[PDB]
RNA sequence: UGACGGAGCCAGCGAGUCUAACCUUGGCCGAGAGGUCUUGGUAAAAACUCCGUCGUAACGAGGAAUUCCUAGUAAGCGCAAGUCAUCAGCUUGCGUUGAUUACGUCCCUGCCCUUCACAC
């Protein structure tokens, strides 16, 4: 992987966060990105619950 | 544990919740088992036994009934009959209705027997590679009847009844003492 | 007994086995669980030794 | 409901950033904690 | 996740609260005993 | 040998209780020098010990890596052997390999029908310094057991997160040089216990400029455990990862090798405890 | 290099007063709680050796590519335990039967190291 590393490197001036399968006839996913968003997306929806649980107004909008 | 769910995807739920039996063994909920639905396993601090009942201690929200009758005796009549809404007791004695009960719930009086554990048993492996000074005399049943025991007389009557009688008294000796 | 009114040191009551699992035998509670885990441990150590 | 034990910590994307973070700084400072051989 | 919220609040709860108690306990002892030895020593020179 | 190993660990075991018996003695003298040299006066119960004021003129003239260890700190380079448990999936012989690679000093053997005390007795003889026990769930690694002859500690991880290199396509292979460690945020006295365990499978004395650097990170007890190999640039270093990532939690160490199920526990995780969620250990 | 049946015969781990179903049909006693009986359905050492009999929609041993492996190893067989993490869609131990082929070479592919006599 390092001498890979140099040859890329000295033409400019991580393979672990890509799940890939093998070609029975390849890149499959994002565990890295896919975790993160579906990870954040649960934190603001309980973020959401915890303003709503001792509520019972709220700015009726209707525009 | 079986019956506190009634299937995988309520298990779910509930994994790795804290969970104690009646006797104070704590545990966890590990996993939900794939057959039957509902049963789980759990890992608990020391072996429970079968009689124990597992419980998950949980919180339910309660909310307050929105009921306002405000006494307006002076629009009345009467000015002294006002009645609103009745007590629970009165209710059912209108409605001829029992006070709800759980046979289970009752309390009884509880006996408890004595409890004992059988003796130790070291697995013969170790009890051969055992030092001399440390090996423990296991004195074998005989079966084959010995000839001293097919012959001894052993007297009777009037010294069993007067033999049985030392064995009466001594037991009530020690057990005072 | 200081500031303490007879009703605060009331009996609370030992509940029971339940009925549908009366065939198990009685049920457990700490004190009966604390003899089984001292008996236990207590044969273990000679095995140890 | 109470819940006995932390969960296993998940690898975000975020969380190797700032583990890589951490190694990239150590490098850059050569400092590493390494056994060394005893004189003699 | 939830589990994880939830154990994380429970344990920042819990710190504050210790901090809180030993705070006003330590503020009363320091300051009402230091009168209390005031007092003392006044009964004594008495 | 097997009478050698023996009275070496009765020894061992008089010396530590000897130990923490001079521990107090140990600190008698220390105020006593300090007194000395301060000028100050020793309390009570120093001033009227005439034994130990004897003592003193002789313990006058007295004066790290952990016992087992010591001896052999930084002077002999450590033999590794990774195994695995009976009838292996393929994923966890594959995963050994893996390990193998990761200590310079590893090799790999075949446990197919070895009694456990005939497998640390044979690796006694031999002269193996560490070995390596892999464990595995449906092809998915689970756990793994670092046990120091000839006297412990074992100590025991679960891994979680586990990704092995041959999930990578076109991965290529490894460098084996003796690559530099990293061990960040171990702070408590257990946590050095560990760093003491994972740093010695390792050869001592990387050269300089070796690119291979392993890191063990804490992050509320879940070792991560990464494997990287850096280009120093102009401006800054760029690292790339060769893998496998996996978390390690540890959840024993016992002052023995792993065939004594009777070794006594230096450590353990209570997970049943009320107060278990609040502190963590490493 | 089968099936069925019978016969002979060989292990080692393991010892918490602790070990383990469900759903029904009815009878009797009991103030109740419940107790007992009755009743149908559903679930839940092996290899080895000897003897006797028969008889040779999907799929019939798995393409390309890729991975692992050197002696009590590969592979086949069952038996136990479930030991604060992991595991029962299973994990870990235990014994039984036990081979072929290499144990050389740096030719290819990678990694690494180097540039106190006598004799050289
Ligand atoms: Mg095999
Ligand atoms: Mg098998
Ligand atoms: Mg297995």
């Amino acid at each position: 992987q390092l001498k890979n590393l140099k040859a890329a490197l000295k033409a400019r001036g991580n393979p672990f966060e890509i799940k890939a399968a093998r070609n029975k006839r390849i890149a499959v996913g994002k565990p890295g990105i896919s975790k993160q968003i579906g990870e954040e997306q649960r934190k603001r929806a309980f973020e959401a619950r915890k303003m709503m649980k001792n509520k019972r107004g709220g700015v009726i909008d209707k525009r | 544990i079986k019956d506190m769910f009634s299937s995988a995807m309520e298990v779910a739920r509930f994994e790795g919740a804290q969970i104690k039996t009646v006797s104070g063994i704590r545990g966890e909920i590990k996993r939900a088992l794939s057959k039957p639905e509902g049963h789980y396993r759990a890992a608990f601090e020391d072996k429970i036994l079968m009689s124990d009942i597992v419980i998950l201690r949980s919180w339910y929200p309660v909310r307050v009934k929105k009921f306002y009758n405000p006494v307006t005796s002076l629009l009345l009549k009467e000015k002294t009959e006002w009645k609103g809404l009745r007590l629970t007791g009165q209710i059912r004695a209108a409605m001829n209705l029992e006070t709800p009960s759980n046979p289970d719930s009752a309390y009884h009086k509880i006996e408890r027997v004595e409890r004992h554990f059988n003796g130790l048993k070291v697995p013969k492996a170790v009890q051969k590679e055992l030092p001399f000074k440390s090996q423990i005399h296991q004195m074998k049943p005989q079966k084959k009847k010995t000839y001293m025991a097919k012959r001894a007389v052993v007297l009777g009557g009037d010294e069993k009844k007067a033999r049985s009688f030392i064995q009466k008294v001594l037991t009530i000796s020690k057990a005072k003492d | 007994a200081k500031l303490v009114h007879d009703v605060q040191k009331k009996q609370h009551r030992e509940r029971s086995q339940l009925t549908s699992r009366s065939r198990y035998g009685f049920l457990e509670k700490h004190k009966d669980y604390v003899k089984r885990a001292q008996d236990f441990h207590r044969k273990q150590s000679t095995l140890k030794v | 409901f109470d819940r006995t034990a932390k969960p296993v910590p998940v690898i975000t994307s975020e969380v190797t950033e700032s583990l890589e973070d951490m190694i990239r700084r150590r490098i850059q400072d050569s400092n590493f904690d390494d056994l060394q051989r005893r004189t003699l | 996740f939830e589990a994880r919220q939830r154990i994380e609040e429970k344990n920042k709860e819990s710190s504050d609260y210790h901090a809180k108690m030993a705070h006003i306990v330590n503020t009363i002892n320091t300051e009402e005993g230091a009168e209390k030895n005031k007092y003392e020593r006044e009964r004594k020179l008495r | 040998m097997l009478r050698r190993q023996a009275r070496e660990r009765r020894e061992y075991l008089y010396r530590k209780a000897q130990e923490l018996q001079d521990s107090q003695l140990q600190q008698k003298r220390q105020i006593i020098k300090q007194a000395l040299a301060q000028g100050k006066p020793l309390p009570k119960e120093l001033a009227e010990d005439e034994s130990l004021q004897k003592d003193f003129r002789y313990d006058q003239s007295l004066k790290q890596v952990d016992d087992e260890y010591a001896a052999t700190s930084g002077i002999m380079d450590p033999r590794i052997i990774v195994t695995t448990s009976r009838d292996p999936s393929t994923r966890l012989s594959q995963f050994a390999k893996e390990i193998k690679l990761l200590f310079p000093n590893a090799v790999r053997l075949n446990r197919g029908n070895y009694v456990m005390p005939n497998l640390v007795d044979a690796c006694k003889k031999s002269g193996t310094t560490d070995l390596v026990v892999l464990h595995e769930h449906r092809g998915v690694p689970t756990s793994l057991t670092i046990s120091h002859f000839p006297h412990g500690p074992t100590a025991q991880f679960s891994l979680h997160n586990v990704v092995m290199r041959h999930d990578i396509i076109n991965a290529g292979n490894q460098s084996e040089v003796n690559p530099h460690l990293i061990f960040d945020n171990f702070t408590t006295a257990l946590g050095k216990r560990v760093v003491c365990i994972l740093k010695h499978l390792f050869n001592a004395g990387p050269k300089k400029d070796s690119e291979r650097v392993i890191t063990f990170a804490n992050r509320g007890d879940f070792i991560s455990v990464r494997q990287h190999v850096y280009v120093r640039t102009r401006e800054g270093v760029e690292i790339a990862e060769v893998g496998p990532r996996f978390e390690m939690r540890l959840f024993e160490l016992r002052l023995g090798t792993l065939e004594n199920k009777d070794a006594d526990v230096e450590w353990q995780l209570r997970r049943f405890i009320r107060t278990a969620n609040k502190k963590d250990y490493l």
